[PDB]
RNA sequence: AUAGGUUUGGUCCUAGCCUUUCUAUUAGCUCUUAGUAAGAUUACACAUGCAAGCAUCCCCGUUCCAGUGAGUUCACCCUCUAAAUC
């Protein structure tokens, strides 16, 4: 791809983005529905991250590993 | 048929031998050639006879004529016939690695279905003795007499199972993969049984040969080796 | 996470003490050659701190990583003294030695 | 590795020629409304803006 | 290698061979090539029905949960495969190509019967 | 022309296989004719070309009433080794690959037939545990949308939207307007 | 032949046949042994033996060695505590030797099989990619999927040749 | 409520562990506020133009 | 209640049927071969080897578990009536985490009709196949487990690699399964060809079947014609023990039963072949007193 | 390497060179169809056209992708800890 110090091209610098044509009642249900998709992609994905974490704290601070570790000392001793 | 190669005497069967004066027939004998040389004229044979039943030998027959050679070397071959064990009749006991003059042999055991891989003429001397599994690499002067000598010294000098057992007084027992942790006792003392087990050697004290331990650990490179060959 | 130092603990032999409170120590690992599948001693200087300067050329010594390097090449610091040369006491039994006798029997106590 | 002063020369130049030429929102933010475009830029202002 | 910024993502890696495309579904940097390196490989697709008539999605249900809670991303095609599944709601995109699909097969069959 | 083209493994039964082979294998008194003592690592592509034997053909080349087929399993074992079970490759009997791949497909449907015998291992199961009463593999509660036959969620239905939003709509994208949709079919048109 | 006394020694299937695979706590071992006197016999084969084995399967444990320094011989262990750990060897032969560090030092037999099952998980078999790393390079390998164009060709409808 | 496949698979969690409880999962959303897209953003964030 | 398969006593019975051949559970197998290797024994040495062979033999015919067939998996996810007719195909999902067992893990199909269902118990395994494959099973059904070719095999007597190829192809409680072990068990009674299947780990799960089914007159013959009168009182009494309320269990208990007794009032009370069952028993009576 | 040929009036030994096997490039001569894969010798010089936009203005992006192998222990592990995502 180019880079920012490449020129641009001669053949589109009377190029001008036209819009699209909107449907307004698809533009309407469109923008509700990503809303409440947002909204449920958003809690779900705290509940990942919180399961992440709860598994960081259970992998590092958890009764089990705990008692692992006594054992493993007790063995040792 | 021809021999080794198209112009070579070598490998070429010469029929069976001829019925010796004492009276017996040799039918069931068949006799290739190992060597035809010219000595400055007349010519040198070395062939070798075998029954494919462990009886074979090897002679070297001189005369001006080459068949009177042929006729001569054959004769006095089957007179000075070697018994060679071999083990389920397909392979030989053990594993032989010797030398003889310059030239070293090492021959490997193999199960059934390995075939011959083999130096030619070492082939050709199995087949006469009914050798079917073996693997053999010569190293040093590849001389044929010395080779065919060292071969049959060999063959003839090696320890047969039931011999091990009256040898150490134990059963010789054998492991096979195919047949998992079964014992297969392979042979059993004539006589009594010696009750003190032998000693579990830690780590024995045995002569290793390098290219074998190269092949085994994959540091072998060679582009010769295990090439697809017809069979044997 | 002690340390940012590599090595932690190491045991060597004392083969310098011409700097002030450092000791200069020779640490050898075993490695296999790759060919021959024999292990060789493979030889490494290391510079350890010796508050105290009690080093004597030729000791057995124990090296301690430190927290962090206090120089550009100190980055241990003698834990203990594993065999003092020519001062050896026989771990096993507690009693000083010279080489394989005893100075002093186990039984004198 | 022979140190590379240039690099930091330049670094220092540079990021004074810029502490010293902050432009200001009227040279930013004006527009040429015949054409529509950022004169300190070039860059057209997009459509549904116009 | 470092970026300048950029995330982790779970997206579509293409391979295959010419006319028989197929997905290696990857969580990697956004900023990495297509078909380079990754960080995981979270799953598979295969756009391309089988003997049975299927198409075959593998998905590793527990580590894309796990990189969605270490701070992932997610490409469309990625949420669209995930709504198929049931494992997200489906995608606004997805029903509303449905309803213009309907609109423009029902625009058909209304030429249909004027004819 | 061979007339066990239809029944092939009466040839390897009639006495004339008899006299030529005997008890040995087919390819037992093939040679090739190679350079060197060491041989090509390949045998030839085939020994028909255009319906014309080479000067030296293969085993199963040189005798027409020799039939590859996975009912042939006499001939068929003569391929492989009777110890391992392995399929020689074609430098050791010196059959040509279009033959060797023949042998070898026909070897394979043999097996799958049950006609030629094979080593087949003893395996151990794939689950620990042979429990079915998992809600992957048992019912889930219904939801009560599906019982109620209603979407998963509400927003997956379409909902006509109130006139004054429609009104300001088109006055925020005047000029680039369509056609306003209405609700779609309920189901989709065939 | 291969050099050396006992050159069984020098091969990597006798270096793997080592059993002791030390805890993480084991940074040192130091081993002083006497090269003469019977007591001492154990120990000295314990060097000639058994030390390749227990270095190849701890590569990052230190392991020096001492000759005729003290009377008796014994192993001395550094933890990575501090801790120091001394085992007498003299009048034991070198498999006792092999077993008590084991025992004493030595990762249970269980801890190596919960090692080798989470080295199981990193390759996943269902994951796709290059032989070195995966079963399988394609899902096209699969039987009753679409297979590699390279050896069935696909029919021409798939074919975007024939679809343009 | 939550997806259909996750419903599934935390009712299918909860019946291994030897729960029985009929009540459906559901997805709490009154802690994520759905913001306008044009409500003002913070502008001590945002970059500016460099000068060139 | 009534014992299931997997009862300790159970197990003992069928263990004991069952036998245990060295040599034909450590046959010779045909595969890659490798230079055997040997050892010098002393005859304790080659004891303790037998007896390791022998624990090697038990681990070896440890018994598959004969379950019921599975039920149909037929639940219903979702109905999501928008996607009708977006899609020509179907859409399999397998969930791949590596640490669930196969009969936790979810398979679920989207189907054109937009249902979001449960995959059933063939594209389970399947699906289980493709992505966590099994040596010895394949994604299609092998072709020899058609009704002609396992005829082929029955002829050629290799019910026992019919049966491991089963056991490699399809789970135990699965339609296919089950109706392959039955038709090898019915050709083995149909042709007594029971002292196959001996010394092997499905020798039990025939002579299960055979009891439930009440057909243990031609095994009972076999037994007592090879002289393994122990195994065939051993039947009778599992007979009795799965039966408890029939006519012959009642008899045996009224005449006080025991040892060969049993199986004369086996043969009286609820032999389908009583009168032959009589006549091997009396040779045999008739030959051990010769003997 | 299962090896083979070649020193001599002749035998044996040693030793070099070469043959047989498998790939890649180029060249000669000769070449029908289909699918797939791969594809300047040169970090020598380059005509021409394209390869970065998006977006109600702010910002964001053009620091990626793509290319080459000139130079050359900056790549891997541990410690500590910025920027970035959540
Ligand atoms: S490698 Fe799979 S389609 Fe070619
Ligand atoms: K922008
Ligand atoms: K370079
Ligand atoms: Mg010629
Ligand atoms: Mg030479
Ligand atoms: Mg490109
Ligand atoms: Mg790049
Ligand atoms: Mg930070
Ligand atoms: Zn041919």
């Amino acid at each position: 791809r180019k880079t920012r110090h490449d020129p641009l091209a001669k053949s589109k610098i009377e190029r001008v983005n036209m819009p699209p044509a909107v449907d307004p009642a698809e533009f309407f249900v469109l923008m509700e529905r990503y809303q409440h998709y947002r909204q449920t992609v958003r809690a779900l994905r705290m509940e990942f991250v919180s399961e992440v974490q709860r598994k960081v704290h259970e992998a590092r601070a958890g009764v089990l590993a705990e008692r692992k570790a006594l054992k493993d000392a007790a063995e040792h001793r | 048929e021809r021999g080794w190669s198209g112009n070579s005497w070598g490998g070429i069967s010469l029929g069976p031998p001829d019925p010796g004066p004492c009276g017996e027939t040799y039918e069931d004998f068949d006799t290739r050639i190992l060597e035809v040389r010219n000595v400055f004229k007349s010519i040198r044979v070395l062939v070798a006879v075998g029954n494919g039943k462990g009886a074979a030998g090897f002679s070297i027959g001189k005369a001006t004529d080459r068949m009177d050679a042929f006729r001569k070397a054959k004769n006095r071959a089957v007179h000075h016939l070697h018994y060679i064990e071999r083990y389920e009749d397909h392979t030989i006991f053990h594993d032989i690695s010797l030398r003889f003059k310059r030239t070293h042999i090492k021959m490997k055991k193999q199960p059934k279905g390995y075939g011959l891989r083999c130096h030619r003429a070492i082939i050709t001397i199995c087949r006469l003795i009914g050798i079917k599994d073996m693997y053999a690499k010569v190293s040093g002067s590849i001389n044929m007499l010395s080779l065919t000598q060292g071969l049959f010294r060999g063959l003839s000098r090696q320890e047969t199972h039931q011999q091990l057992a009256d040898k150490k007084g134990l059963h010789v027992v054998e492991i096979r993969e195919e047949c998992g942790p079964l014992p297969i006792v392979v042979a059993s003392p004539r006589g009594p049984l010696r009750k003190d087990p032998e000693p579990e050697d830690e780590v024995p004290d045995v002569k290793l040969d390098w290219e074998d331990v190269k092949t085994a650990q994959g540091m072998k490179r060679s582009v010769w080796s295990n090439l697809k060959r017809a069979a044997t | 996470v002690r340390s940012s130092v590599h090595a932690r603990w190491i045991v060597g032999k004392v083969i310098g003490t011409k700097m002030q409170k450092t000791a200069k120590v020779r640490v050898t690992r075993l490695v296999l050659d790759p060919y021959l599948l024999k292990y060789f001693n493979k030889r490494k200087t290391y510079f350890a701190h010796d508050a105290l300067q009690q080093c004597t050329v030729g000791d057995i010594v124990l090296l301690r990583a430190l927290p962090v390097p206090r120089a550009k090449h100190v980055k241990h610091e003698l834990a203990e003294i594993v065999f003092k040369v020519g001062k050896v006491i026989d771990p096993v039994t507690g009693k000083p030695c010279a080489g394989t006798t005893y100075l002093e029997s186990p039984l004198s106590s | 590795v022979r140190p590379r002063l240039i690099a930091e020369l330049a670094r220092r130049v540079r990021a004074l020629r810029e502490q010293l030429n902050r432009p200001r929102d009227s040279q930013l933010y004006a527009v040429d409304y015949e054409t529509l475009t950022r004169p300190f830029s070039g860059r057209r202002l997009p459509v549904r803006a116009w | 290698k470092a970026y300048r910024g950029g995330h982790l993502t779970i997206r579509l890696a293409l391979g295959g061979c010419t006319n028989r495309p197929f997905y290696r579904i990857v969580a990697a940097h956004n900023k990495c090539p297509r078909d380079g390196r990754f960080v995981e490989q979270l799953g598979s697709y295969d756009p391309l029905p089988n003997s049975h008539g299927e198409k075959l999605v593998a998905l590793n249900l527990d580590r894309i949960r796990h990189w969605i809670g270490c701070g992932a991303h997610l490409s469309k095609p990625m949420e669209k495969l995930l709504g198929l599944a049931g494992f997200f709601p489906l995608h606004p995109m997805m029903i509303t190509n449905a309803e213009r699909l309907r609109r423009k097969r029902a625009r058909e069959v209304l030429l249909a019967s004027q004819k | 022309i061979s007339p066990y083209k239809d029944e092939p493994w009466k040839y390897l039964e009639s006495e004339e296989y008899q006299e030529r082979y005997g008890s040995r294998p087919v390819w037992a008194d093939y040679r090739r004719n190679h350079k060197g003592g060491v041989p090509p690592q390949r045998t030839r592509k085939t020994c028909i070309r255009r319906n014309k034997v080479v000067g030296n053909p293969c085993p199963i080349c040189r005798d027409h009433k020799l039939h590859v087929d996975f009912r042939n399993v006499k001939l068929l074992e003569q391929f492989v080794c009777a110890h391992t079970g392995i399929i020689f490759y074609a430098p050791y009997t010196g059959v040509c690959v279009k033959q060797h791949k023949r042998l070898t497909q026909a070897i394979q449907k043999a097996r799958d037939h049950g006609l030629l015998i094979y080593h087949i291992p003893q395996v151990e199961p794939r689950d620990l545990d042979f429990s079915t009463s998992h809600g992957a593999v048992s019912a889930t509660p219904p939801a009560p949308t599906l019982v109620s036959g209603d979407p998963w969620y509400p927003w997956y239905n379409w909902k006509q939207p109130p006139e004054r939003e429609l009104s300001r709509l088109r006055r925020l994208y005047q000029g680039h307007l369509q056609e306003e949709s209405g609700p779609p079919p309920e189901s989709m048109p065939k | 032949p291969m050099k050396g006394r006992f050159p069984i020694r020098r091969t990597l299937q006798y270096l793997s046949q080592g059993n002791v695979v030390f805890k993480d706590s084991v940074k040192v071992m130091t081993v002083n042994y006497n090269t003469h006197g019977e007591l001492g016999e154990g120990a000295r084969k314990f060097v000639f033996f058994n030390i390749p084995q227990i270095q190849y399967k701890n590569p990052w444990v230190q392991i020096m060695m001492f000759k005729n320094m003290t009377p008796s011989p014994f192993l001395r262990f550094y933890l990575d505590s501090g801790e120091q750990v001394l085992v007498d060897v003299e009048t034991k032969s070198n498999k006792e030797i092999m077993e008590h560090i084991r025992k004493i030092l030595g990762k249970n037999e269980e801890t190596l099989r919960e090692e080798e099952e989470e080295k199981k998980q990193l390759s996943h078999p269902a994951n796709f990619g290059p032989r070195k790393y995966c079963l399988r390079e394609c899902i096209c390998e699969v039987e009753g999927q679409v297979p590699c164009p390279s050896l069935v060709p696909l029919p021409k409808e798939m074919r975007g040749k024939y679809k343009a | 409520p939550y997806p259909p496949l996750l419903r599934a698979m935390i009712i299918a969690e909860r019946q291994k562990n030897g729960d029985t409880s009929t009540e459906e999962p559901m997805l709490n959303v009154q802690r994520i506020r759905m913001e306008p897209w044009d409500y003002p953003a913070k502008q001590e964030d945002k970059g500016r133009a460099k000068g060139t | 209640k009534k014992p299931t398969f997997m009862d300790e006593e159970v197990q003992s019975i069928l263990t004991k049927m069952t036998g245990l051949n060295l040599q034909k559970t450590f046959k010779p197998a045909i595969q890659e071969l490798k230079p055997p290797t040997y050892k010098l024994m002393t005859q304790a040495q080659l004891e303790e080897a037998t007896r390791q062979a022998v624990e090697a033999a038990k681990v070896r015919l440890k018994m598959p578990p004969v379950l019921e067939e599975r039920v149909p998996i037929n639940d219903v996810l979702a109905e999501d009536k928008i996607l009708e007719g977006t899609e020509t195909t179907k859409y399999v999902f397998t969930d791949i985490s590596y640490s669930i067992p196969h009969r936790e893990r979810f398979i679920v199909v989207r189907e054109p009709s937009g249902t979001l269902r449960k995959a059933s118990w063939e594209e389970r395994d399947r699906m289980i196949q493709v992505y966590f494959p099994k040596e010895g099973r394949k994604i299609l059904t092998p072709i020899i487990f058609k009704e002609e070719n396992l005829r082929t095999m029955y002829s050629q007597d290799r019910h026992v690699d019919v049966l491991n190829l089963c056991f490699a192809q399809f789970e135990p409680d699965s339609t296919e399964y089950i109706k392959v072990h039955h038709k090898t068990y019915e050709d083995i009674d149909k042709r007594g060809k029971y002292d196959l299947l001996r010394s092997t780990r499905y020798f039990g799960g025939m002579v299960w079947y055979f009891v439930n089914n009440k057909k243990i007159d031609g095994l009972l013959i076999d037994q007592i014609q090879r002289d393994l009168i122990d195994d065939a009182t051993n039947l009778v009494q599992l007979y009795h023990v799965l039966h408890p309320d029939g006519q012959s269990a009642q008899g045996a208990k009224d005449q006080a039963a025991e040892g060969i007794n049993l199986i004369k009032v086996f043969a009286k009370t609820e032999a389908q072949k009583g009168a032959y069952i009589e006549l091997t028993l009396q040779t045999y009576q008739e030959a051990l007193s010769r003997h």
